[PDB]
């Protein structure tokens, strides 16, 4: 159960805590020898969060016995709120059920917080082909979602062979975001067949609020298949989100 | 003479307060000339407080003391009926004064039934049945706060009344009985859920057996089917008839036979048969037999049923008896270390020990004081041991209550010690006190112990307790059982876990030590992988967990817990075996050198009023008087005015603002339109010569506060006022106005007032026995200045940490009453300095300066208030009382909270003219004060001295025969929340979830709150109340109208869709956090109903959705 891990930087992980806190409210990061992971769903049934952080992201990584602890998103979010990326993030847990967050930067800040007993049911995710996998940047997703969410609440995703488009309609205000490979915002296209689906942009707003500007974002979804969006962290970590499609109009 | 001299000092202080009350009252600024409230010497003065008669106090003192109140009451009834107090009139008056007076004598003036309970007493005739006369009792509104016993006893009095007058028994007809049964059912189904629901046969027969009839006016606006019933005046629901009928007699049937059998009245065999109808219910260890007797008892199973229906159903462990540890005391005490962590009154105390607590890291440590709980409170997982509690022997529990066996305490063990050395080494040692140096010296010589340790042991056995080696050394010689402190609860689980446990201990690393031939282990090193340590956790054994040695769980039991652990096993010499009808301790004591005793075999457990000024709706929305006087709003209400004969001023003021002469009352004739001063009204005997009607003091007219409020600010010369509000209507009989200057000082003194004109602060107290100055924080010099001279040991009061007894007129109020009543004292001082012109009497500037003054305590449905004296302050919001200050008779009427007021405040602000005429709360008015409470200086003053931890052996040895708490002979043989409570439910419920081992069973605790949400959402759902913006009290019809025809505002509807959506995730997250059946339909039906009403296909059921997961189970199984 006692373990210690030292990760360099505080702001890069604070973006993950920010995205998670804005997409989930109660989660318990499970700690394995391969790294820190978390497979949970928002308690309002809006998104599905799957955090995969290997030990390669962490500078120091010391485990005695793998176990699972619960971390509040709010409190831990407020800790790394003003935490500078030039600090040294230190996670330490000993015999007692306390969490020690030592910062070795301009001022050593050894922290301590209790760890509640979360009863999170470890649920997995099945595998099936989506036939629509796109590789796009993050900033294009930012400006593409924040502008269309004001004119409508649902956005339609359509991907064809070497063609990508995201059109959303409404009462008297239409919009579309069409990108191809020869553009400057779409990296890669792995679309094999015609794909079209509808989703809620209101989930996509807070879902993309924590994304970066140069982070490669990969989306996987289908026609009647759910929405999947995963992106890497420091080229090794992977964060995957899956939300159910909209069965309404 | 000490308590007598203190009573003399109290009498001098009351004489001074009466002198100031007369010098200030003589001014005429109050509706009284002299002091209206008298003092009572004893119960005789308190009986006359209700109805009198004025002069029966001598007969009470001469007959109650001699013959007893049962016979003296009948003697007084005989004196009233025979006409010894004066000619009253018809038989209804003599019968009324006899019932009210006799009721005041039997109840000792504790209840207010002759005042607010019984409306009238009328003799009627049974013309519809035979034509004979009978007695009819008319009850008023407030009847529930009077207790069910006395309500029955009154009827018995009627049985005597008709016996002395010559009336006849009442004959209920069929329509009367069926109507009363209908009133019980309707009153029981909707108004108030009673405890015992009566049956038609016993109401019919029992009602037929009742001699006189009882009824009342309309109490609850509940229409009945049986209308226009002969002999019944109203066609509504009478709450008094049901509470006196059902809850009065049927509830107290097991005591009413004792009253009837005690007085000597014949004709009550039906209640006796009713009591009799309630009686239709080699290889064997001794401890096992005692448990069989404990299970065979009906009292713990029935009370366990009442607590299991009156709370959480099927959540507590059936094996471990939850509740406090049964600690008897002499006629509650709870460690406050567990109050804030997690029925009866929870009395706080810091003298007893605390329970043990399991930490979060795996260790288990005990919490004896409140400081440890503040330290380990952040790692508490569950609360195995609740705590301790003192249960008085004279605990009034009727309906065949048995006395459960007493726990094996450390005091009876001291008694076992002094009798062991007394029977073996003939050493005379008196326990529960300090002995001479000779007896303790030789006892220390034979027992090889420390005399000082024996002094502190005999001094305080709970504080000072021996270690394990002295206990083993003293058990194998005196043939005495082991020490109770180091005695585990071995009778808590099957012996298989013990049989496997000793085998798990055979392989453990156990080291032994030898001290005075005592072979006792020092530590045990054992792993949890071989056997679970759940039984060890149930034993309450402090241990430590360690997993840093690459091992799973290596727990170690160190000294002195190791020796105390291997002591019952006989140091692993004899092998324990699971035997039928033999418990663990029985088999241990079967073959062992040290005996054992089962310790735990028992477990138990607004209104914002500032002035009596009727403003009505003229104050706007908050009835602000300042806004009405400022704007100019008039109040067309019923009020009275006064008249000044000399000057000519007319106003609600008592004293003439212009002149210096006192004005009198004004009487307006209701029929005519003339006003008659008080002087002219009393001349015509308050009768108008023209109209033959009664001159009413008040009348409906207009009120202009702009010209009234201004005439009062210049009197006391005040200008800083914030906001003042009055009442909607005067509930008193005369409806007399209150001087506004009092409110002008209340708005600046930050105090509030009630309808009775007294500033009564509601508080909660508790009876105590003894305490120390350290717990209250009082110096020795202060206690010496209070009047304390010596303790119960006769030693002078010099030691600070010394047990001191409490006197009669002593109260310890919290900080809230100190600052508030301090502000009230400043209101009286400010009231005396400018409004009365008299010097200040309190002269209190700080909270501690209030010590020494006198207070008055008034209880609900009481006409007398016991004068007290503040002696200290407590941090807890509740106060402390004394059994003499707060008697045991007044506690049985379900009265816990009391109203606290000041002496001079009531002496200068209370007026009898403010009595209500039809309505009334739990208490009416402080009509009589009581100060003389001499506690039998010749008789009981000595009995009170020896009460400090008087635990005899006859109780502990005689308790194994399943006695009753009512059998006082065993003692006489030796005597001769939505914020705190909601979180408390969220934590205790989780503790119950941890207690049931993830095995949840359907229950109704939160569902008790979910049903009103279901019927409220479905009920208000089809209502759709339309309320426009401008008009609020103008509701629109449920059909749609488009817009409000009266006002040009949109109509707002209340379908209850957005207000209830806040309480749903509260329990929805808890219900969603577990898969249980029979409740999923209620949880998902309402939210799916909201979905269907308002109108995201979820990929899968990961939010704990039992819908897809469950149906998938059934479908895949088919
Ligand atoms: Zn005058
Ligand atoms: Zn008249
Ligand atoms: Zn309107």
């Amino acid at each position: 159960m006692p373990f210690e891990v030292v990760f360099d930087g505080a702001k890069e992980f604070a973006d993950l805590i920010a995205t998670a806190s804005n997409l989930i409210d109660e989660a318990a990061f499970k700690f394995t020898e391969e790294g820190i992971s978390m497979r949970a769903m928002d308690p309002s049934r809006v998104v599905l969060i799957d955090l995969n952080l290997p030990e390669s992201i962490f500078s120091k990584y010391e485990v005695e016995e793998p176990e699972t602890i619960g971390i509040n998103m709010d409190q831990f979010k407020k800790i790394l709120k003003r935490g500078k990326a030039k600090d040294t993030l230190i996670l330490r847990k000993g015999d007692e059920n306390f969490l020690e967050i030592t910062f070795e930067g301009t001022a050593k800040r050894t922290f301590r917080l209790p760890l509640i007993d979360v009863e999170e049911l470890e649920l997995e995710l099945p595998e099936l082909p989506f036939t629509a996998k796109v590789v796009l940047l993050g900033e294009v997703l930012k400006e593409g979602i924040k502008d269309a969410s004001l004119v409508s609440d649902a956005i339609k995703f359509i991907a064809k062979e070497n063609e990508f488009t995201m059109k959303a309609e409404g009462e008297t205000n239409e919009v579309e975001i069409r990108l191809t490979l020869e553009d400057e915002g779409l990296l890669d296209l792995e679309v094999e067949e015609e794909t079209k689906s509808a989703y809620g942009i209101r989930y996509l707003s807070d879902m993309v609020k924590g994304i970066g500007k140069a982070d490669e974002v990969i989306l996987r979804f289908g026609n009647e298949m759910p929405l999947q969006m995963e992106y890497m962290i420091r080229d090794e970590g992977r964060l995957t989100f899956l939300l159910a499609p909209r069965v309404e109009e | 003479p000490e308590m007598k001299a203190y009573f003399e000092s109290l009498q001098r202080e009351i004489d001074r307060a009466y002198a100031i009350a007369r010098k200030a009252r003589a001014q005429g600024k109050d509706p009284s000339f002299d002091v209206e409230v008298p003092q009572a010497t004893d119960m005789a003065g308190r009986v006359e407080s209700l109805v009198g008669p004025p002069g029966v106090a001598e007969r009470i003192r001469e007959l109650v003391k001699e013959y007893g109140k049962e016979i003296a009451a009948l003697k007084v009834v005989d004196e009233i009926i025979e006409g010894k107090f004066g000619d009253l009139g018809s038989k209804e008056k003599y019968a009324e004064q006899a019932v009210r007076t006799a009721l005041a004598i039997l109840t000792e003036g504790i209840v207010s039934a002759p005042l607010e309970g019984i409306a009238d007493v009328k003799i009627k005739r049974n013309e519809w049945a035979d034509g004979s006369e009978y007695l009819a009792l008319y009850y008023a509104g407030p009847i529930r706060s009077s207790g069910g016993t006395a309500q029955a006893l009154s009827v018995l009095v009627g049985d005597y009344v008709r016996r002395k007058l010559g009336l006849d028994r009442f004959k209920p007809s069929d329509e009367h009985i069926e109507r009363m049964v209908e009133e019980v059912d309707l009153y029981h189904r909707a108004v108030t859920r009673l405890q015992y629901h009566p049956e038609a046969d016993e109401v019919r027969l029992a009602m037929r057996n009742i001699p006189i009839e009882i009824t009342g006016e309309e109490t609850d606006k509940v229409e009945v089917s049986h209308r226009n019933v002969p002999g019944v005046e109203t066609n509504h629901l009478r709450g008094g008839a049901i509470l006196v009928l059902a809850e009065g007699v049927l509830q107290k049937a097991k005591k009413l036979v004792k009253y009837i059998d005690k007085m000597g009245i014949e004709g009550w065999d039906w209640i006796k048969e009713f009591v009799e109808a309630k009686e239709k219910g080699v290889e064997k260890g001794f401890y096992y037999e005692l448990y069989e007797k404990f299970r065979a008892n009906i009292a713990p199973n029935k009370k366990y049923t009442k607590e299991i229906i009156g709370g959480r159903p099927l959540f507590a462990e059936p094996s471990t008896n939850g509740g406090f540890r049964l600690r008897y005391g002499r006629s509650w005490s709870v460690n406050p270390a567990t109050m804030l962590i997690l029925g009866c009154i929870v009395t706080p105390a810091t003298t007893v020990e605390g329970p043990i607590v399991r930490l979060k890291n795996g260790s288990v440590v005990r919490v004896d004081d409140y400081e440890t709980a503040l330290k380990v409170r952040n790692e508490v997982d569950e609360i195995l041991y609740v705590g301790d509690a003192l249960v008085n022997f004279g605990d009034f529990v009727e309906n065949n209550q048995t006395l459960l066996p007493a726990n094996y305490v450390e005091e009876w063990w001291v008694q076992e010690l002094v009798q062991a050395i007394k029977d073996l080494y003939e050493v005379e040692l008196q326990p529960f006190a300090e002995n001479d140096r000779e007896a303790v010296e030789e006892a220390a010589e034979y027992l090889e112990v420390d005399p000082d340790f024996l002094w502190n042991l005999l001094k305080d056995p709970l504080r000072v307790k021996p270690d394990v080696e002295t206990a083993i050394h003293l058990s194998t010689v005196l043939d005495i059982p082991f020490h109770p402190y180091y005695t585990l609860y071995w009778n808590t689980l099957q012996p298989e876990e013990v049989e496997e446990l000793q085998k798990a201990l055979l392989g453990a690393q156990i080291e032994w030590a030898e001290f005075r031939k005592n072979r006792f282990a020092k530590k045990v090193v054992l792993e949890n992988d071989k056997n679970i340590k759940r039984y060890l956790e149930l034993l309450g054994l402090p241990h430590r967990l360690e997993r840093v040695e690459k091992k799973r769980k290596v727990i170690v039991v160190e000294y002195p817990w190791s020796a105390a652990l291997l002591t019952p096993l006989g140091n692993l010499e004899w092998e324990f075996k699971a035997k039928p009808f033999y418990t663990v301790i029985d088999i241990i004591n079967e073959n062992n050198r040290i005996k054992l005793r089962d310790r735990g075999i028992s477990w138990i457990g607004k209104p914002p009023v500032q002035v009596l000024f009727p403003i009505g709706l003229a104050g706007g929305q908050s009835r602000d008087i300042k806004k009405a006087a400022e704007e100019g709003k008039t109040a067309r209400v019923e009020i009275a005015f006064f008249k000044c004969p000399k000057c000519g001023h007319v106003g609600p003021e008592h004293l003439c603002p212009v002149c210096g002469t006192r004005k009198e009352l004004l009487w307006h004739c209701p029929k005519c339109g003339a006003d008659y001063p008080e002087s002219d009204a009393k001349d015509f005997n308050y009768r108008c010569p023209k109209c033959d009607v009664e001159l009413k003091p008040y009348a409906e007219r207009e009120i202009k506060p702009a010209d009234l409020l201004r005439q009062a600010m210049d009197n006391v010369k005040v200008y800083g006022i914030d906001r003042l509000k009055g009442v909607k209507g005067m509930t008193s009989g005369y409806k007399m106005a209150e001087p506004l200057e009092k409110g002008l000082l209340r708005v600046k003194n930050d105090v509030y007032v009630f309808k009775d004109g007294t500033i009564r602060f509601d508080a909660t107290d508790a009876p105590i026995t003894h305490f120390k100055p350290k717990e209250i924080g009082t110096s020795v010099e202060k206690l010496r200045e209070l009047g304390y001279t010596h303790d119960f040991e006769g030693k002078p009061l010099e030691r600070d940490d010394q047990i001191l007894e409490l006197k009669v007129q002593d109260v310890i109020l919290p900080y809230e009453a100190g600052r508030y009543l301090l502000k009230v004292a400043r209101f009286i001082d400010d009231l005396l300095e400018k409004f009365y012109g008299l010097p200040r009497f309190y002269n209190a500037e700080k909270m501690e300066d209030l010590v020494g003054h006198l207070v008055i305590g008034l209880a609900p449905h009481t006409s007398a208030g016991i004068i007290g004296r503040i002696i200290g302050f407590s941090d807890v919001l509740v106060g402390y009382a004394h059994p003499y200050y707060h008697a045991a008779k007044r506690r049985n009427c379900d009265g816990d909270e009391d109203a606290v007021m000041l002496l001079l405040d009531a002496l200068l602000n209370f007026s009898k003219y403010y009595l209500p005429e039809k309505r009334g709360g739990k208490m009416d008015a402080p009509l009589v004060v009581t100060t003389r409470l001499d506690p039998r200086e010749v008789d009981s003053e000595v009995h009170n001295m020896d009460v400090v931890r008087y635990y005899p052996l006859e109780f502990y040895k005689a308790t194994y025969e399943l006695k009753s708490p009512k059998e006082v002979k065993v003692i006489e043989r030796v005597e001769d929340g939505d914020m705190e409570e909601k979180v408390a439910r969220q934590l205790a419920l989780a503790e119950r979830i941890r207690a049931v081992d993830e095995h949840h069973v359907a229950e109704t605790i939160i569902n008790s709150h979910l049903v009103p949400d279901l019927r409220g959402n479905l009920r208000s759902f089809t209502r759709q109340e339309f309320r426009c913006v401008k008009c609020n009290t103008k509701y629109r019809r449920p059909p749609l109208t488009g817009k409000c025809p009266k006002c040009g505002g949109k109509i707002v509807l209340t379908v209850s869709k957005g207000a209830i959506e806040k309480y749903l995730p509260t329990a929805k997250m808890l219900v969603t956090k577990y898969r249980v059946k029979d409740y999923t339909r209620q949880r998902i039906c309402i939210t799916e109903k909201d979905i269907k009403t308002l109108f995201q296909r979820t990929l899968m059921g990961f939010s704990a959705d039992i819908c897809e997961k469950m149906v998938k189970e059934r479908t895949g199984h088919s």
